Order: C-alpha cells, then structure tokens, then sequence
C-alpha cells in the first residue's frame, strides 16, 4: 500500500494493430504544485517497444536530455528566473512505441522502470508520485 | 578540495537537484550564487563540487548538463 501521491503520472490508455506505431503522450497532476526537475526511466511490456523518447516535455515547455539505451530522460523545469515551474495539462513526456506485425493479441504495458523521480526544489527534496492507465490494448484479447 | 563531484548543494549525494541549483546560481545570483540572500543559494564548495564541466573553468550551463549526463549513463563518471 502507498499512501495517496503528491503528484499522479497518466500513461493513457491505447488500442493497437499488431505493426502500428503507437505515441504515449503522458500528463502529469501536481495538484497545482510546482516540481524543479525530473529524473526518470520508463518500462514497457515486451516484445513492445519504446523506439524514442520525445526531447520536449510539453508541460513545462522545457528540453529533455534524453537516454533510449535506458529509457531515461531528465530536465529542470525552471523558469528564466530559476524558480520551479507548475506544470500545465499538456503532456510531460512523449514516447513514441512500436507494436511489431508479430505481436499477439493481448493488453501489453507501458509505465516507469526502476527511477522515476520528481523534485521539489534545490536540495534534494522529491515529490511522492504514481502512475496510473498506460494499458496498450493489442487486437482482441 | 571536492567533497563529492557533482554534489553541488552539498547534500552528499548526485542527483538532478544539484542540475538545479546550479541553474539556478545562474539564473538569478543575487537569489540563488554563492552569495545569495535565499536560504538554499550554493554554497562555495557547492561550486567547487559542481564544477565537473571543464574543471578550472567554474560553474557555467555545461555544469549541469554534465550531471544530467551522468544521471542519464551517457558518461560513465564525474568529473
Ligand atoms: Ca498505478
Ligand atoms: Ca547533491
Ligand atoms: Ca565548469
């Protein structure tokens, strides 16, 4: 059990053909809050696949640098005076996935991995977070 | 001397807050450099830490991206 997060990640939800290409826009609720930074990874079910994780997030119109070799992407998400922005609805993070033509059907998912870090301000203080949907429905299971 | 490299606000770990106060030092020093009226402005040895970008060369942008490299295992240490 985790008690109810400071700030709540949406993966949405999909529904797929087999060899489609799929873009996972997530958004993120910091119930108005505004975060410094974030530092995270992400998962997805096999034989799904992350190809590549968008440079923008969207949410605090701000650059992401970028890992595809450990789905990592981080960014500071400060204004041009340095303080902590509140993010907007818009997505934060943009992952473009591939169902290969050889997937079966079934409902595959697409989430954080191991590190998903969300930061308040300048000293190390995080955030709790969650992760909700990110169900890719693949054909009719 | 560096106390841990990267660990620009000194909290004895690297992670990407200390991409932040390093922005942030930038951004706005009268706030938040080595002389800032804020509570949680780097700190002298936060800018000795923190200098893992072309070492000798002090705190610039590059600083931070270096961390957030290393964060990201797009370089495998700091400096
Ligand atoms: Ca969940
Ligand atoms: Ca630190
Ligand atoms: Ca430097």
């Amino acid at each position: 059990p985790v008690a109810n997060a400071d700030v709540i990640f949406d993966f949405g939800n999909y529904e797929a053909k087999a060899g489609e290409e799929v873009q996972v826009d997530v958004t993120v609720d910091s119930k108005n809050k505004a975060i410094s930074a974030m530092d995270v990874v992400f998962a997805i079910d096999s034989p799904l696949t992350i190809d590549e994780i968008d440079k923008e997030s969207l949410a605090f119109k701000t650059t992401a640098m970028t890992n595809i070799a450990i789905l990592g992407a981080n960014f500071k998400s400060l204004d041009d005076k340095g303080e902590p922005l509140v993010p907007t609805k818009d997505p934060v993070f943009t992952l473009y996935v591939t169902v290969p033509a050889t997937t079966p059907d079934g409902v595959y998912n697409v989430g954080f991995g191991n590190k998903c870090e969300v930061h308040k301000s300048n000293d190390g203080s995080k955030y709790s977070s969650t992760a909700i949907n990110g169900k890719i429905k693949v054909g009719n299971p | 001397n560096v106390t841990l490299w990267g660990d620009a606000n000194c909290d004895g770990i690297v992670d990407i807050s200390d991409a932040v106060i390093i922005m942030q030092s930038l951004s706005n020093p009268s706030k938040f450099g080595r002389n800032g009226n804020d509570e949680h402005h780097i700190t002298a040895q936060g800018e000795l830490n923190g200098d893992v970008n072309e070492n000798g060369n002090g705190i610039t942008n590059a600083d931070a991206l270096a961390i957030q490299k290393y964060l990201l295992n797009l370089i495998g240490n700091l400096t």
